[PDB]
RNA sequence: AUCGAGAGGA
């Protein structure tokens, strides 16, 4: 429940890849798998 | 955390200080004059940083990196590069805060490879557990609740804020890594 | 490229050889250059190889490229399968893609064509054509539900 | 599944007497294969077993927080003070024979979690079932007693195998077989037909 | 039903190898220059020390499922300390006037070379190896 | 596309799969509920009327039962509800829908369905519990693991369909893969590990364990093997029991590294008559690779013997491993302190070298590399230094790891684990790569906000010195997380692309079949191949073998293949052949020998023309060496006596053999020439394998032995010829697709996008390149 | 939710010890491991059941219905 | 096309039974055996139709003629007795 | 759902014979005895005591699947010795040793004071 | 004492007995431990019927707890298994009926213990079905904790059973086994980073056995005739009775084999 | 039925 409450959705040049700007603002490893892997992120 | 020199041309120091930590711990113990996170922000001891603001600043992972450093070392400890950094605008509260709740559940994720951590962050969503205390009163469409939930033997310091110890979702099994009967 | 050639004694020995690798391809100009062996030269691009040297050289280059990708994986696939794919693209004089442009555009079959892609347009074009499907294709028999001309279904068994 | 990305499916359930036992009589609640561990490189699962053994004997909670300098050597020292081996290997005896096992086996308290997926919900079997009206084909899903779908890839696999009759039987007899009447003059099923 | 070869052998060296139970043994024929031997033996059953002199015998016999000795009246064919059974994988000639025999005894390999033996030795799957202290 | 090509099917089930060592390879463990639910119509026969009546009496609730009975009229009779269910009397011609019973054919299918191997016939065995049970060795063709994977089972409804499933789709038949000419299934996981630990000479088996293991082999001769050691104690080598598991009359020769006949390393393997002489069983002998025991047993005896061998090997090895045990543990990842210091100083010297190269770049005293920007050269040098440092630290760890180390045991056996895993857990995980590059500065001039601006040092650039055991710093963890995220994205994107590619290839090649004229043709009759594979032979039964004429020094080839009756030194020794004394002079037999030598020389030139590399081993129909070894073991020649064969007989018989074989039967000059082209390489191989000097030197084959070898070579070739009607196009498309699914992506397009350009024949190319010689 | 009756691995009854364990650690400020030793659970299979247990029953009892 | 007969002597198809041919012959014979077909081979302890079919194939008793087909359409008919099984 | 009942593992059902004796093939005196609803516990002790008897050449230990409780024993004896007699003598010896152990332990406990 | 096995007891307690087995085959000791875990009969609740449940815990949860509760089984041999008895559902000689009624009358939450469970069925003069309390206070195992205004009324039927059918019927919790403590037989090879003696602690059972001699060669005949065991009992059956019943159950199993042979 | 969301395997 807690992780579902902190969820991001990015509709759709390399958004899926973990970015340096994401450090400390997005969890590095929590993401959906297969489809929309990295498109959806957890704060 | 905000880092500025304690004296100009004195050692730069994290603005928070032990006495402030003691007041925070005293306020937390009452559960005097309250000392909150908002109190720290109004004191100017801590600051909120946007990514664009993050670009212009230089931050330090560990508060002990900041204090001045002028032999033998345990071989097991991880190799930490000396920071060699003159200026630090800020210091991170704790590196583990970069991790999410599911990653905070993961034990020793530094010692493990990242893809396995991702798989576990999904599987923890899938795993059973007591979601709420009022489940018996509530009528959800589907609910799975463990008979005898057991708090984890190895706990992250973030788990106390996660309330995972209070509301565990797994059992401390006795597991042997063995080849018995090939099953 | 440390090539290997017969020794004067006879046993195969390796001698280093100088090789040029070019970011660009102008095969007709490059092969007609002094100081190179025009037989040995090979191109990454198979379309140019076929256009300069005919369909068969392009066929060989196509098999070699597929072999290169399978070797980068390290997996091995038998020569007959890759060769069959390359011969499918090669028997038609122009190289035929595995995409709908090509094999699905090829006139053979009607419902077999519409199974892969552009189903409704292929059926429209067939109706305008008034073409006749032999139903000899496996896919067409699958739509028909008739027993497909698979190896087991190919022969006809009758009484003595 | 374990807390370190090791997922698993219960192959078999064993009574305590059959299961291998340490000298103390402790029997593993769960047995995992060693072979899984090398490829995953999930060292932290092994470290969790060691640390939780130390915690259980000491009665003090163990910290597995990342980016905290904790020595496996130090945890091993605490285990040695407890008397259990620094590596956590315990001498085990084969359950059926009582013979001492030749190789000592890593024995530890590991946190494990029960995944939502359970077999009895997953199983579906249909011999004859309801059919969707337009398709005249089997319905979808277990809840409707709906048949599994012979994929296009499955049909390709069957062409590769070469069994025309099985492909036909799954293609027509198993699903949406139908008889229609057509006319020789026009290849269209415009002929009305009273069989009686 | 009689031994094919008998000799006294003095071990030049013992090599444990990676295994701790099984060591390879390099030895030469005593009083004969021609034979030389290299054999896989188990230390735990019988200890082999460097410079030891050991009696070596190869016998054809003395199929049938191995029977535990029914009674003590059934007579051991050897007072030798060590006995092994194996099959030779290849009979070779080192050079003209030199013959080497390669025997695998349950995966424990033994090569012994000398010219005079190959008239005795035969391509026989049966072999009984006898070592006396 | 969907409902007409692929339909939801009745008599279909799906379950989570688990693995049982005791269940046979061809068998599938079908739950009793599934067996009761699924029914097959069996027509009532005079043979089955008693059994069928009993099944109908037993009812749907208990198996063996029957859900429905079908009259001659065809109106259904429901056994669950009927007033007459008790009093049914079977009438001839009725159809009883019997419950799915043991030892029946079904089809077991994995949902990726990339290969014909993914859909294989299995023998039903009704199991109590709920999970589908399958053997371990069948996991690999299915690409299946017991992580919750689900698989589907389809039931035949007609007798002809059952016959097709049993005669073509059965698991033992599908062991040998057409593609890659290798077995699909090999001994995997514990057994593999266990078998190596069983095959060590240090491993010995006591009498009680020997007796139990002897019993565990379901087919046992009943003869206790004579103990390897007798007088000190009746010890048994694990090789002896394992040999009792190996079928008799099967001989394997594998030479690796220093494979001395004394084999001190216990490397390589020699098996004679199903008895192992030397070696420790590693993966390649019990693995899916060519030359393994699986391939040899499948060809020599048959698929059934091979599957039963799978089962027996599994049982014996699992029993012994259960009594020995195994455990990875934390301590097998740890390394000795001195080795860890060496690893750390190796990383430190790599860092010092990188810093020195960086200072050289700053000074602009960097030598120009043609076609390479100087920063590009700096990046390549730093990447190479870090990679070499990680690999060298891994080598130090591997040398440090003892022979008792269980991860080392798994790697030596080949069950699971690699050198890179050892390096990453023990010493250093290395430098993470994003988009084929070191971690870029997402922040301006900084990879991370903690790092200073314009830092190209490896720690800032993402190289993780620390091992998994040591623990990873937060910056290192974030860089590793970026790498892993890219890995997941690449994995999913790859799977999608390979799915589209496989459908394209299958739809393109589905029409192709080998016709009865032996010409590969499409539906319209357009010929793709006049001769399939250009040799006219099935992809199975082909094994790579060495062509002895090609390669080697010319003088050595003459020494091995030239015998001259006129020169005494050239003339064969009289001991080899009884006619040898008679053969001196004999000028006409010598000119026949000269003819054979001229043919061999022309063939050597021809093969050197075919392959510039001149690699000795190429895929070939019949392995001559196996036939020769079988002949030698069958006829038991002491090899001291001269051969009964005459010199003229060898040459004449080889020539007659070459004459006899026809890929295409007919006597037409075009057809005859096409066949001669088809068998030219095989004929060259046969000439290399059987030369007169070779036939009298490599062995003392009797005349009957040479005749038997000739007949067996001919018969094996005839078996190896491709069966007409085989849909080669679909098999080819799947054969490309499955490695492509496994395919994962010096600066050249590789893997899936390069394959996409090749298949699309797209004019634009990401990296055009010309190789000028 | 409530104390397990017995430890899953071996089967020693652990329901009786929970109240005395809580009371012991409260009365004497005792270390948890020493409290388990006084309780008599000398094996970690038994010790995990008491140490890692959570009484959610109190939270359920707090609910009025 | 029609009456595209092939002379018995001039048949070029493979004398060995194709695996598909054996599979279909065995399946058809088993199917007919299930439907009360006469059995031309003496059976000992065999009730499965397929087992009877394989024994009959060994005896070469099956009176079935396979029509080998060619891309041209001309048909070469081979009896089961004539095709060797190996 | 699919799982067998626990009562099945220690109860014989449908009139199953506790011991099924069948003559073994390819060995003269060898016989296979299928112990039904029996576990490893009895089988290992029977096999050990059978190995103790000199006349028994062979005695085996098999469970064909852990799901079902059937213990298979193959016994091969000396000529003139019935394998059934060998198994009976082994069983009798087991009972004597168990009784002696019971008496000795009872005496020791009577000596024990706590 | 007697020819054959001789047992020497290290220590005696009501909960646990530590003993030493001499002149014993290893398979016999393994079989005895497996019988002690599994084969010994014991009485536990096999049916639960609840009329009123206001407890927060579900009825199935409480029934499982009740099944795990120890019930005295010293006289269990007189009691007959339900499957052997001719009663339609339960017989007084077959089954023992317990009743438990607890209401949360107090504002403070009231506990429910095994001492509250009381027996309706006639004892018939056998020590059967008594709830077992090793607790110093005498408070039984806590089945449930009841809020104010909460009541629970249940009836339990306890039947004879064994541990192989269900783990609750097992008399003994843990069996401690040690043989070849010095590893003279070398049945196992120790995993050591540097030296096996340093890494592996010396067992307590080593000191009773004679220390190994480094010059003495390893002997291959030796099968350990000495075993060091400790038995721990729940309390349903006394420790001495636990091991004696294990012995006797093994004897009965062997006798069943023998009589089956005679019938054959 | 339709659409959407989520999840499982690779
Ligand atoms: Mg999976
Ligand atoms: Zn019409
Ligand atoms: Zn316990």
């Amino acid at each position: 429940t807690l992780s579902h409450l902190r969820r991001t959705n990015t509709p759709i040049a390399k958004p899926r890849q973990l970015h340096n700007t994401h450090w400390g603002l997005v969890c590095p490893a929590e993401t959906p798998e297969g489809q929309a892997c990295g498109l959806v992120k957890n704060l | 955390f905000i880092v500025e020199d304690d004296e100009s041309l004195g050692h730069k120091e994290l603005k928070v200080r032990k006495g402030h930590i003691a007041k925070l711990m005293a306020t937390e113990y009452q559960d005097v004059e309250e000392y909150t996170w908002s109190s720290l922000l109004n004191e100017g001891l801590v600051e909120y940083i946007d990514a664009e603001e993050e670009e212009s600043i230089l931050i330090a992972m560990q508060p002990e990196d900041l204090e001045p450093a002028e032999l033998d070392v345990d071989p097991a400890k991880r190799i930490r590069v000396s920071h060699h950094a003159t200026t630090f605008t800020h210091c991170e509260i704790h590196p583990s805060m970069i991790l999410g709740v599911a990653a905070s559940i993961i034990p020793f994720p530094d010692h493990n490879q990242s893809p396995r951590n991702t798989y576990q962050s999904a599987m923890g969503k899938q795993a059973m557990g007591v979601f709420l205390t009022n489940y018996n009163v509530r009528m959800d469409t589907m609910a799975n609740i463990l008979y005898y939930p057991q708090k984890p033997l190895g706990t992250t310091r973030a788990m106390e804020y996660l309330k995972f110890r209070e509301l565990p979702a797994g059992q401390n099994a006795i597991v042997a890594i063995a080849c018995y009967s090939g099953y | 490229y440390d090539r290997k050639v017969p020794s004067p004694t006879g046993e195969y020995v390796k001698e280093p050889e100088w090789v040029l690798e070019t970011d660009g391809v102008n095969l007709s100009e490059v092969m007609t250059v002094p100081g190179i062996d025009p037989t040995r030269i090979y191109t990454n691009s198979f379309i140019d190889i076929m256009e300069v040297l005919g369909i068969e050289a392009g066929r060989a280059a196509l098999y070699k490229e597929v072999y290169n990708v399978i070797a980068s994986d390290g997996s091995y696939v038998n020569y007959r399968h890759m060769a069959l794919l390359v011969d499918v693209m090669t028997t038609q004089g122009g190289l035929t893609s595995v995409t709908r442009h090509g094999f699905n555009r090829s006139n053979t079959g009607a419902l077999m064509r519409c199974s892969f892609e552009e189903t409704v347009e292929i059926l429209f074009e067939a109706g305008a054509s008034a073409e006749l499907d032999d139903c000899r294709g496996v896919s067409e028999n699958v739509i028909l539900g008739q027993m497909a001309p698979i190896g087991t279904g190919a022969f006809d068994v009758m009484i003595d | 599944a374990s807390r370190h990305g090791q997922k698993g499916t219960i192959g078999i359930t064993y009574r305590r007497e059959d299961m291998p036992f340490t000298a103390e009589g402790i029997v593993p609640d769960l047995i995992i294969n060693p072979h899984a561990i090398p490829s995953r490189m999930t060292v932290a699962h092994l470290i969790e077993c060691l640390l939780s053994k130390v915690a259980a004997l000491s009665g003090n909670e163990g910290d597995a927080s990342p980016f905290t300098d904790i020595t496996v050597e130090g945890i091993s020292k605490l285990l040695r003070e407890h008397g259990y081996q620094s590596r956590g290997f315990e001498v085990m005896y084969n359950g059926h024979t009582g013979k001492k096992l030749m190789a000592q086996i890593f024995f530890g308290p590991t946190y494990y979690q029960r995944l939502r997926h359970m077999v009895d919900d997953k199983i579906h079997a249909r011999a004859r079932g309801p059919m969707q009206v337009l398709t005249r084909q089997p319905v979808e899903g277990r809840s409707r007693d709906g048949g599994l779908r012979f994929g296009e890839m499955e049909r390709d696999c069957m062409i590769a195998h070469g069994a025309a009759s099985f492909l036909k039987e799954r293609l027509m007899e198993a699903s949406d077989a139908f008889r229609v009447h057509i006319c020789g003059i026009c290849g269209l099923m415009t002929v009305i037909a009273k069989l009686n | 039903s009689n031994t094919l070869f008998d000799d006294i052998f003095q071990v030049s060296e013992v090599d444990p190898g990676r295994y701790n139970k099984v060591c390879r043994i390099e030895a030469a024929s005593t009083t004969q220059d021609q034979c030389k031997l290299t054999l896989d033996i188990n230390v735990e059953l019988f200890p082999v020390a460097a410079q030891d002199s050991l009696t070596v015998t190869i016998a054809s016999s003395l199929t049938r499922s191995w029977r535990p000795p029914q009674a003590g009246d059934r007579s051991l064919a050897d007072d030798y300390d060590y006995v092994m059974y194996g099959t030779a994988y290849k009979f070779e000639e080192v050079s003209k006037d030199l013959i080497a025999v390669y025997y695998s005894f349950g995966g424990l390999l033994m090569r012994l070379e000398g010219n005079y033996r190959n008239l005795n030795n035969l391509k026989q799957e049966n072999a009984y190896l006898l070592i006396r202290r | 596309r969907g409902n007409l090509m692929g339909k939801r099917v009745d008599f279909s089930a799906r379950t989570v799969i688990s693995g049982d060592p005791n269940l046979e390879l061809d068998q599938v463990g079908v739950p009793k509920s599934i067996a009761k639910t699924l029914t097959y119509p069996e027509v009532v026969t005079p043979y089955n009327i008693d059994r069928l009546t009993q099944l109908v009496r037993n009812g749907p609730n208990e198996h063996p039962g029957a859900k429905y009975v079908i009259r001659d009229s065809g109106d259904r009779i429901d056994l669950r509800y009927s007033k007459r269910a008790g009093d049914i009397q079977l009438q001839y011609g009725w159809k009883v829908e019997r419950h799915i019973m043991d030892n029946d054919p079904v089809l077991f299918n994995r949902q990726p369905s990339l290969h014909k191997m993914s859909m294989m016939a299995h023998r039903v065995k009704v199991i109590p519990y709920s999970t589908f049970r399958l053997n371990l060795s069948v996991t690999s063709p299915y690409n299946a693991d017991f992580d919750g994977d689900e698989m589907n089972l389809h039931v035949p409804q007609s007798e002809e369909t059952r016959a097709e499933l049993s005669q073509l789709c059965a698991v033992p038949l599908q062991i040998v893969s057409p593609q890659s000419n290798k077995p699909c299934m090999g001994i995997v996981q514990d057994t593999l590990c266990g078998i190596r630990k069983l095959t060590l000479r240090d491993t010995f088996i006591e009498l009680d364990q020997v007796l139990n293991m002897l019993y565990w082999v379901p087919d046992w001769d009943g003869v206790i093997p004579t103990p390897a050691i007798i007088k000190p104690k009746p010890l048994w080598s694990g090789k002896q029991i394992l040999s009792v598991a190996i079928p008799n009359g099967i001989h394997l020769q594998r030479f690796d590294e220093g494979t001395t006949l004394l084999s001190p390393k216990d490397n390589g393997m020699l098996i004679i008559d199903g008895q192992i002489i030397f070696g420790v069983v590693e993966k390649k002998t019990v693995g899916s690779s060519n030359g393994g025991l699986i391939h040899v047993v499948t060809r020599e005896k048959g698929p059934q013997v091979c599957a039963k061998l799978f089962g027996n090997i599994q049982k014996v090895v699992n029993f012994w491993l259960l009594h020995n045990g195994f455990s990875t543990g934390i301590g097998d990842t740890i390394a000795d302190g001195p080795t860890m210091r060496e690893i750390t100083e190796t990383i430190a010297e790599a860092k010092k070298k990188v810093l020195d190269v960086t200072k050289e770049a700053q000074a602009n005293l960097l030598t120009a590399k043609h076609g390479m920007t100087l920063r590009e050269s700096f990046e390549d040098n730093v990447v190479r230094f870090l990679n070499e440092a990680r690999d060298k630290a891994g080598r130090l760890a591997e040398v440090n790891l003892k022979d008792l180390n269980n991860v080392k045991q798994m790697v030596m056996a080949g069950s699971k684990g690699s050198f890179i895993n050892i390096a990453q857990m023990s010493a250093c995980v290395g430098q993470q790569s994003v988009e084929g590059k070191r971690i870029a500065f997402g922040f301006v001039d900084r990879t991370l906000p903690h790092f200073s601006k314009d830092d190209y040092s490896p720690e800032s650039k993402g190289f993780v010195e620390n091992s998994y055991l040591r623990g990873l710093t937060p910056q290192e963890f974030f860089f590793h997380a970026m790498g892993g995220r890219e890995g997941l994205i690449d994995t999913a994107v790859k799977t999608a692309e390979t799915g589209y590619i496989q459908r394209r290839l299958v739809k393109a090649l589905e029409d192709i079949m080998v016709h009865y004229d032996n010409t590969t043709r499409n539906s319209l009759g357009n010929v793709i191949q006049f001769i399939y594979g250009e040799d006219g032979m099935d992809a199975a039964h082909i094994e790579k073998q060495s062509l002895d004429t090609i390669g080697g020094s010319d003088a050595a080839f003459e020494k091995r293949y030239r015998v001259d009756l006129l020169n005494t030194d050239h003339t064969l020794d009289p001991s080899l052949l009884e006619s040898g004394s008679e053969i001196l002079g004999d000028l006409k037999l010598q000119v026949l020998l000269d003819e054979e030598y001229k043919q061999l020389v022309k063939d050597r030139k021809f093969l050197r023309e075919v392959f510039v590399d001149g690699e000795a081993n190429w895929p070939l129909p019949v392995n001559i060496r196996r036939i020769i070894q079988n002949a030698q073991q069958t006829f038991h020649i002491d090899h001291t006596k001269p051969s009964d064969l005459t010199i003229k007989d060898i040459v004449l018989g080889v020539k007659d053999l070459q004459e006899n074989l026809l890929v295409l039967r007919g006597k037409n000059e075009i057809i005859q020439n096409a066949q001669r082209d088809a068998v030219t390489l095989f004929c060259c191989l046969l000439r290399s394998r059987l030369a007169t000097r070779r036939v009298l030197q490599e062995y003392r084959l009797t005349k009957q032995a040479f005749d038997w070898v000739l007949s067996n070579i001919e018969a094996q070739f005839l078996r190896s010829v491709v069966h007409p009607g085989e849909m080669v196009g679909v098999l080819a498309a799947q054969s490309i697709g499955e490695p492509a699914t496994q395919m994962t992506l010096k600066k050249v397009t590789s893997g899936v996008p390069r394959l996409k350009e090749i298949l699309n024949v797209a004019k634009n190319m990401k990296t055009p390149s010309l190789t000028v010689y | 939710m409530i104390v397990p009756v017995r430890c899953f691995s071996c089967g020693k009854v652990v329901g009786d010890k929970w109240e005395s364990y809580l009371n012991l650690l409260q009365e004497d400020e005792l270390d948890e491991g020493t409290a388990l030793s006084r309780l008599g659970l000398k094996r970690y299979c038994c010790r995990r059941m008491i140490l890692t247990h959570v009484d959610l029953i109190e939270k359920f009892l707090r609910y009025n219905p | 096309l029609k009456e595209k007969a092939i002379p018995k002597d001039q048949r070029a198809t493979t004398p060995y039974m194709t695996k598909y041919e054996r599979a279909r012959i065995l399946g058809t014979r088993a199917l007919q055996i299930s439907m009360n077909a006469p059995v031309f081979v003496d059976l000992e302890g065999e009730t499965d139709p397929l087992r009877i079919a394989m024994k009959e194939l060994a005896e070469k008793k099956i009176p079935l003629v396979i029509r080998r087909y060619l891309p041209d359409g001309s048909f070469e008919d081979w009896s089961v007795e004539e095709l060797i099984v190996d | 759902m699919n799982a067998p009942d626990r009562f099945e593992l220690f109860l014989l059902g449908e009139g199953e014979s506790k011991l099924k004796i069948d003559p073994d093939t390819k060995a003269p005196n060898a016989v296979v005895i299928t112990f039904e609803k029996e576990d490893h516990t009895l089988g290992n002790l029977i096999r050990a005591e059978l190995l103790n008897d000199r006349k028994v050449l062979f005695a085996a230990y098999k469970v064909e699947h852990p799901f079902f409780a059937r213990f298979k024993l193959r016994i091969q004896t000396t000529e003139g010795y019935d394998p059934k007699d060998a198994l009976k003598n082994a069983c009798n010896s087991i009972i004597n040793k168990l009784g002696a152990l019971k008496t000795n332990f009872e005496t020791e406990w009577n000596l024990q004071t706590l | 004492s007697e020819e054959g096995p001789q047992v020497k007891i290290r220590e005696a307690s009501k909960d646990n007995v530590d003993f030493i087995l001499s002149n014993v085959d290893l398979a016999m000791a393994n079989s005895l431990r497996r019988v002690m875990i599994a084969e010994i009969p014991t009485l536990a609740i096999d049916s639960v019927e609840v009329e009123t449940n206001t407890t927060v815990l579900a009825d199935e949860f409480i029934a499982h707890r009740l099944g795990l509760i120890p019930l005295q089984s010293m006289d269990i041999e007189q009691l007959e298994y339900s499957r052997d008895c001719f009663c339609e559902d339960h017989c007084d000689k077959c089954s023992v009926v317990l009743t438990l009624q607890a209401f949360g009358e107090s504002e403070s939450t009231t506990n429910v213990y095994s001492k509250d469970l009381v027996i309706v069925s006639n004892l018939m003069g056998r020590n059967i079905g008594h709830p077992i309390i090793q607790d110093k206070e005498g408070n039984g195992v806590l089945i449930c904790k009841l809020r104010k205004g909460q009541e629970l009324k249940l009836t339990c039927v306890a039947k004879k059973g064994i541990a192989k059918e269900h783990a609750k019927w097992g008399p003994a919790a843990a069996i401690e086994f040690e043989y070849d403590p010095w590893n003279k037989l070398k049945h196992t090879d120790y995993w050591y980073e540097q030296d096996s003696a340093k890494e592996w602690p010396q067992s307590k059972n080593c000191e009773y056995e004679d220390p190994p001699n480094e010059g003495d060669p390893f002997d291959y005949k030796a099968q350990a005739d000495t075993f060091y065991m400790n038995v721990e009992s729940v309390g349903s059956i006394p420790v001495d009775q636990v091991v004696v019943r294990g012995i006797d159950t093994l004897q009965k199993k062997v006798a069943s084999i023998l009589l089956a042979l005679t019938q054959m």
